[PDB]
């Protein structure tokens, strides 16, 4: 049982890793679209053209 | 789908077209004649067994703005083999062979909003430097990505949009 | 809103054209006016252009070129939960018996993917039938998969009912019964048997028998299915009968030929041992619930190597095989304990008394059915007196494996009796060693458990 | 313990902090056309045959022909939420696979991805899918042996480093006990393993990999598993994804061992994707290339020589050279040996185990039909001992079973044929084992000592499963440094036999069984 | 195991909760080049915490 | 000057300007990435295009390549210098060894001898093998077959002929191995280099890990090598290990280059192709070319369309069989079914012809009582049908022979047996002189002798 | 969809005249070599089992005469001839 213990371990991490992952783009999202502007929107269009 | 039997007949007519220097004919003839295609009772017609001489013939007196002798021979052509509704497509075909001989493009600009115009200047001078061909902008309204700007060149597109930027990070966790 | 047209229609098959923006996504299901009534169309194929390549799930008589197609944008939906308990239902979840509207409160769509592979049970649990023949010779695991190989007259229905008997008694299961392409004389005369022997309060139905279009055929097996899956959710064991899977394989052959594909093996489709796969495996246990299958199963041209036979056996844990000449001589259940096999018997899986308990009984058996050939060539007198002894207790084990069911009352007057496993492992351990050499081979007949063959010897 | 919330922020916030934001070209085309898993891509100009297309959500699709118009494609997974118009885009990837010694203990996807819940992967870079074996040049002969549990194969049909050994039996014979308890046993012996599960049912995975873990093994095997329920295309590229992944220990210098569990729902997956693109089949409708699917896959399993592995590794490694052994595992209906399928693998192995049915009815397992099964490399991969109390014992047994079919009614040369008889029979009495009862090289020795210099005249067949229970027992208790030195090498010398020869007399005097 | 294993997970995620906004906002910071403030967000990000 | 404008598998579609249009078998060039490959034109199509399938491995091409003609078919080395080494199918070194030195080459595409040039020979070749110079003798400049199913010995047997004829005769040797095992290719690539006869074999390997073009050319490269050293007027020796793969190479491209599959989904080229090489694998009146093909039957199918079109093409034919091997009666040889071209009374003398078919008529009568023994069991024979019986069991065993290369799998020494030592035993045993022995006596031994001696350990 | 011969030039010679003259009758050219069959383009006046004679001195067999093409099959070797002859 000694490994069974260390699997299960390991699988709570990883689903713990998993939902904390998916919040922090799905928050980012929400940052990003209530705080964008137009100068924002300029410099990044015109950084990207100029490597265009 | 016609777009790979559409092909020899494209190639054809537009090499015929160049030796003659009236290719802004020719893109008109086969225009019209794609639209005749698209009507409600020819296309009842084209699609019932009849035979090549006489659809042939019926086809063309339903056009009067096309060149007498080698425009209809195309249509005669085209009606031995049956692939009179191909036209909508070898007239796709004809147009993209022309801006390949012309040293032209064109390309979508997909934007959250209307760009600043020297934006657009930039970005029509840019691709000139990534493709050698003068370019033709046509820009776009998309609310969907929220910020930045897709630019879709062909086949090729640059996704320097914020939405791209997201999935593009998603994924890596 | 409607947005298709109907552009072909040959046969069963129907093609329809959509906008380039709003195809329906494979399996998606639509609906017509056919005349009168609506019919429901599967999606199966989406060719160039905007047109998909449907499947009717009914009658094609009567559809014009032209007829506005609306798009529903999910697959066939069923109505699942206790509200089916002891209905008829068609492939589509429409009530067939004229009891009125089912009263699910949700509907379930019918295609879906297997249990995930950390979903499975790690465990390996036995169900207990309670049949004494079944539960030594041929155990049942608990999400396994169980074939039914027997012919015609021998009881298939009866030991169905009593499974069906068994597993909402004893354990606290439900069970579902799915008959896919066959005859609706059976289905009625098995309506009408179960209604009256009270156990059809604890079965639901779904029948899609011969008359029906080859896509009702093919789908009603996953209509069963997927209302077994939501009684599993609810954290219970179900039992799940599939009355013929060979005619779920010719349907899927007769569908494959509709639309074109080119034929495999022996005529049989070029995605057979997937769609035979797709459905097996979303029969198996869970963290959370089990579903059980019982699977009657034709062979055909007597051939265990057609593909279709060695398609299924891939995926049959057990295997019972119910013989004319067992019941010829007034033994019921009817299983050839000699040719009914499991792969749950190993010392590994159900112990090493249980194993050898099973392997001692078959090799009597067998011994037996050579020496009742001698006897038939040379008569009695000729066996050596070990072997008289032999014939005396084959026939005690012969006897003891007949059973009183609960459902067989009104033939039998007799009640019926539910064995617990040890005590069939106790019963054949006794008569297998010479204990209760000392009683009438009578006193075995139709018993139950042993401690009651002593106590119809009494009387005897 | 080890849920320790900085060391997951931090996992995560350093895959944000080194996230390359600069945009990128890439090529597109549109869906066309969907149907029974198949795709019609249509534009990819730059598109190449092998490529990965990468499609909306997050799974692939494997470009199968370049047409002049379109791109065909397979999908690599559910297939159904596909519709046309969908844009897909074309990685520059060839189909690859993560590879490297962090994936040993994982559960895998056919494509890498891990499918136990013990999340991301830790891997040392990609590996193509489809190459070529190494050449003949680059090759070495097989010499070093490859140890299973059982008395029956590890004396009659030796498996060598680098071999190829087909398992080939009718369903229920015990083809993946066998085969499982050869991983088992490398638990000890510097051999990784790998199993791929094609086609097989997902309890029985589950099932398998609970074993694995019980028994110790699981820390050293990969698992591939593509179960019944999964795509066409995903069951047919999973033993390519198991090769790349045994050649990556192979090229190291380092060896490796793998198994594929049914070459046999292979060939049913590719005859599948084969009809579906309306290539004209041949014999039993399997396609033309039936051959070559499993040629180009087993042609891997290799041994390769030092000057090779110095010149894959820039010279890192000097003096090892690495392999790769296959075990594929092939099922054939009713015991016909001689089918399309079956014979095209016995063409391309190096031999082949029999398991026959009528054997495994009768109790004797493992059913190694002898006779029928053989070793291409025969002695050349057994150890010294081995070799020697082995001997013919094969051919002894192969003669046997045919000589039970003539002496059954009768017995003439009525003595010699009484002697040969009651002998074989308790030799195959003797090779009969338990399943996960793996017995050492030194175990395996002594025992065929005893059978093979007469010393089993004496005991009746009842008691010779538990002769060999108590002789076992007897030499780990007093003679343990006799067994240390035996499987620490091959081990043969007259000095040896003096003492086996001795330590059998001593046991079969005194000692009780 | 099982029930350790399971308060672990508690103490775990009731301190994650209090990274997922650093995450949120480092991942809008990367994407875009504008850095952002708290206060313009802080009901957005609390909305994220309230959901882990 | 060429575009791709197809990749289908192996077969690659090229267009060209529509005066430069490749002939065909010529030689293409592409760049495959960092590498280059190599494309065979098969078929003009019309309009510049030009289908071809591709010497190597397909994956990675995109369409829009550019392709370079080569204006002449693929080449190969020949001669002297191409001696001793391991040759890919176009012709270049895989041994790691230098460049060859080859002063000229040839296109592997040629045109048969004319039936005027031909020669014929009578010259028999004593091999050492009982069963094969008994029932199936073979001459000087002849074609040899071995047909067998898997795993049935048609390997073994060819290596045990090299090892009897190949040694001991002085002339060059070719070796093309055609879609088999790349391991059994290097252990023979060691066993003659180290014995010093390597210097006399020239190799040419097709694996079978090798894509389909490379496994359909490799024996036409082995053939040209071969008919470089005939017309210098030698004679030599060659082997092919398996010709089978060569006509499956040509199924498995057949259907994509567009033609319509036949009899069991063969091509329905498959007669031409077989014979269009087997045509120019002869001896002449200027050098001699003698010969063993291993010839794969699929399924043990002794009528599949590829044996039986390839059974026309031999001298003399060996048929070796699974029911057989699975008695342990190697080399495994059916006695019923091997015949030769040279077995006639005027060729082999009248004593050896008699022997011969005395031994197949006893074989044969042993066959039609197989079903009378089985249903009925045995003591229902005639006193004059269990002496047949006997001495048909003890005529299949004492086919067997021990072989120099089968030590490897038991150990027992190899014998050779001279011809005179068989036609003697085989009349020994048909005329009952030694009926006093057990059938045992006479399993895997050489001359008779060795029988009546084994005989007296029992 | 396939194609039957339909390609570029031929289409364009068609596009100037579509009313071709005559061109003999008694002469077409190769448009395909394949596996000893030639489809061969024109020859109006072909007549089924006709022989047709090739550059060198060698026959064909017609034996397709189809609407567009003469399907001929070459006797003898068949790889030296080239489209356009
Ligand atoms: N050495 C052994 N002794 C006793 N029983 C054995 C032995 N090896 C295998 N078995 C039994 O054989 C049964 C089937 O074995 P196994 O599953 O390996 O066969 P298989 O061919 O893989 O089956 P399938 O074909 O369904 O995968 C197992 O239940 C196991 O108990
Ligand atoms: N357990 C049993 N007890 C008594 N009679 C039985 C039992 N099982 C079968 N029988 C007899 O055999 C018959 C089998 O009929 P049925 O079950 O309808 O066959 P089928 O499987 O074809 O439907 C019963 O009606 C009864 O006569
Ligand atoms: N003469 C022989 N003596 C003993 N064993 C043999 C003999 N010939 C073949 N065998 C056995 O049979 C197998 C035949 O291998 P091989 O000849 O390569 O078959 P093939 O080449 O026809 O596929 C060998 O591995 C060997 O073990
Ligand atoms: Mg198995
Ligand atoms: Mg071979």
């Amino acid at each position: 049982a000694q490994a069974e213990i260390e699997a299960e371990r390991k699988r709570a991490r990883e689903e713990l890793r998993k939902q904390v992952a998916i919040l922090a783009v799905a928050g980012a999202e929400k940052i990003i679209e209530r705080s964008v502007d137009e100068a924002a929107n300029s410099d990044i269009v015109d950084k990207l053209v100029a490597e265009l | 789908e016609f777009i790979t039997v559409a092909r020899p007949y494209a190639k054809a007519a537009f090499d015929f077209a160049v030796e003659h220097q009236s290719v802004e004919r020719w893109q008109d003839m086969l225009a019209f004649a794609a639209e005749v295609t698209k009507n409600e009772q020819m296309a009842e017609l084209l699609s019932g067994a009849l035979a090549p001489e006489t659809l042939a013939e019926s086809f063309i007196a339903v056009a009067g703005e096309q060149l007498d002798e080698n425009g209809q021979n195309l249509i005669r052509v085209m009606a031995e083999n049956g692939r009179l509704n191909a036209l909508p497509d070898v007239l796709e075909q004809f147009i993209h062979l022309r801006a390949v001989s012309e040293a032209t493009a064109e390309v979508d600009v997909i934007s959250a909003a209307a760009l600043s115009e020297q934006q657009l200047a930039k970005i029509s001078a840019a691709m000139e430097k990534r493709l050698s061909r003068k370019v033709k902008l046509n820009a776009k309204i998309d609310k969907s990505v929220m910020a930045g700007v897709i630019i879709r060149a062909g086949d090729m597109v640059i996704d320097g949009s914020v939405r791209g930027r997201l999935e593009r990070l998603a994924d890596v966790l | 809103m409607a947005t298709g047209k109907i552009v072909q229609v040959i046969g069963a098959v129907v093609d329809v054209e959509f906008p380039q923006d709003a195809v329906p996504r494979v399996y998606d299901a639509l609906e017509v006016q056919n005349g009168n009534e609506r019919l429901v169309l599967e999606v199966q194929q989406q060719l160039g252009g905007g047109i998909v390549r449907t499947i009717a799930m009914g009658s094609s008589d009567g559809l014009r070129r032209g007829l506005d197609v609306k798009d529903l944008e999910h697959p066939i939906e069923v109505p699942v939960g206790k509200a089916t308990l002891g209905r008829i239902m068609n492939v589509l979840g429409e009530p067939v018996d004229m009891k009125g509207e089912i009263g699910e409160e949700e509907r379930w769509a019918i295609h879906r993917a297997a249990p995930s592979y950390e979903e499975l049970s790690n465990s390996q649990e036995l169900l207990e039938t309670g049949i004494k023949v079944i539960d030594l010779m041929a155990p049942f695991a608990k999400g396994g998969k169980v074939g039914l190989f027997g012919g015609a007259g021998v009881g298939k229905t009866v030991n169905m009912m009593e499974l069906i008997r068994n597993i909402a008694i004893e354990h606290s299961g439900y069970s579902v019964f799915a008959g896919v392409g066959e005859r609706t004389r059976e289905g009625n005369d098995f309506y009408h048997e179960m209604t009256d022997s009270n156990v059809i309060d604890k079965v639901s139905l779904v029948y899609g028998q011969m008359n029906e279009p080859p896509g009702n055929r093919l789908r009603v097996a996953l209509t069963g299915l997927t209302m077994a899956e939501k009684f599993r959710d609810e954290g219970r064991d179900v039992l799940l009968f599939v009355d013929n899977i060979y005619r779920y394989t010719l349907a899927g052959t007769e569908v494959s030929a509709l639309l074109g594909r080119m034929p495999s093996a022996v005529g049989y489709q070029p995605t057979l041992a997937e769609e035979m796969g797709v459905l097996q495996e979303r029969i198996t246990s869970t963290k959370t619930g089990s579903i059980t299958s019982v699977q009657a199963v034709y062979v055909p041209a007597d051939d265990l190597t057609d593909p279709s036979p060695a398609t299924t056996f891939a995926h049959l844990d057990a295997t019972v095989v119910l013989s004319r000449q067992i019941a010829s001589l007034g033994i019921y259940p009817a299983v050839d304990p000699l040719d009914s096999t499991s792969r749950q018997l190993d010392p590994l899986v159900v112990g090493q008394e249980h194993y050898d308990t099973a392997r001692g009984v078959q090799s009597i058996l067998q011994r037996y059915q050579e020496l009742k050939d001698i006897i038939a060539i040379l008569g009695m007198d000729e066996l050596s007196e070990e072997d008289k002894l032999v014939v005396a207790r084959a026939r005690k084990i012969q006897r003891f494996l007949s059973q009183p069911f609960f459902v067989a009352e009104v033939f039998t007057g007799s009640p019926g009796k539910y064995v617990s496993l040890k005590d069939t492992i106790r019963g054949f351990k006794g008569i297998m060693e010479g204990e209760y050499d000392h009683l009438p081979e009578q006193a075995f007949y139709m018993v139950g458990s042993i401690e009651e063959a002593v106590e119809k010897a009494k009387k005897l | 313990m080890q849920l320790n919330s900085t060391e997951i922020s931090e996992l995560i916030k350093q895959r944000i902090a080194q996230f390359n934001v600069v945009s990128e070209a890439h090529n597109e085309g549109t869906i066309v056309s969907v149907s029974d898993g198949v795709i019609r891509i249509h534009g990819l100009a730059d598109c190449m045959q092998g490529e990965m297309i990468s499609l909306p959500g997050n799974r692939y699709a494997i470009a199968l022909n370049l047409e002049r118009d379109s791109v065909g494609a397979v999908v690599m997974g559910p297939y159904a939420d596909l519709a046309e118009g969908m844009k897909v885009k074309c990685t520059g990837r060839i189909l690859e696979v993560p590879v490297g010694r962090g994936l040993l203990g994982r559960v895998v996807n056919t494509l890498g991805a891990p499918i136990d819940g013990k999340g991301p992967l830790d891997h040392d870079g990609f590996s193509a899918v489809e190459a070529i074996a190494p050449g003949v040049i680059e090759r070495q002969s097989v010499d070093q042996p490859v140890q299973t549990g059982y008395k029956a194969v590890d004396s009659m049909i030796p498996i060598g480093r680098g071999q190829r050994e087909l398992i080939i039996g009718d369903r229920q014979t015990g083809k993946t006990a066998l085969a499982i308890d050869a991983i088992i046993n490398q638990r000890d012996s510097g051999i990784k393993c790998i199993y791929v599960a094609i086609g097989q049912k997902a309890s029985t995975i589950s099932n398998v990999v609970r074993k694995l873990e019980e028994h110790g093994a699981l820390a050293n095997t990969i698992v591939v598993v593509a179960t019944a329920s999964e795509s066409a295309a995903l069951q047919y590229l999973a033993p390519y994804a198991g090769c790349a992944m045994g050649e990556y220990f192979r090229d190291r210098g380092e060896d490796a061992l793998i198994i594929y569990d049914d070459l046999s729902k292979q060939a049913v997956a590719y005859r599948q994707i084969s009809l579906l693109l309306r290539r004209p089949p041949g014999r039993e409708a399997f396609p033309g290339d039936v051959f070559y699917l499993h040629s180009r896959l087993l042609e891997r399993a290799a041994r390769v020589n030092a000057e090779y592995v110095e010149a894959f590794t820039k010279g890192e490694v000097k003096g090892k050279t690495g392999s790769l052994t296959a075990l594929p595992i092939i099922e054939t209906q009713a015991g016909d040996v001689s089918a399309f399928v079956p014979t095209n693998v016995i063409s391309i192995t190096d031999g082949q185990i029999f398991l026959e049915t009528n054997l495994f009815n009768a109790g004797i397992r493992p059913a190694v039909n002898p006779g029928i099964s053989v070793s291409r490399v025969g002695g050349a991969a057994q150890t010294k001992i081995m070799k020697k109390l082995s001997g013919g014992i094969r051919t002894a047994l192969a003669q046997y079973r045919e000589l039970a079919a003539f002496s059954q009614f009768a017995s003439d040369l009525d003595d010699a044929t009484r002697k040969q008889l009651d002998h074989g029979q308790k030799v195959t009495e003797l090779l009969k084992q338990k399943q996960y009862a793996p017995m050492s090289v030194a175990q395996q020795s002594l025992v065929l000592f005893a059978a093979e210099r007469g010393y089993l005249a004496d005991v009746e067949l009842s008691k010779i499963g538990s002769f060999e229970a108590a002789l076992l027992a007897y030499v780990d208790r007093d003679h343990a440094p006799l067994m240390q030195e035996i499987n620490q090498t091959g081990g043969y010398n007259d000095e040896i036999e003096g003492k086996l020869k001795g330590i059998l007399d001593s046991f079969k005097a005194t000692q009780s069984w």
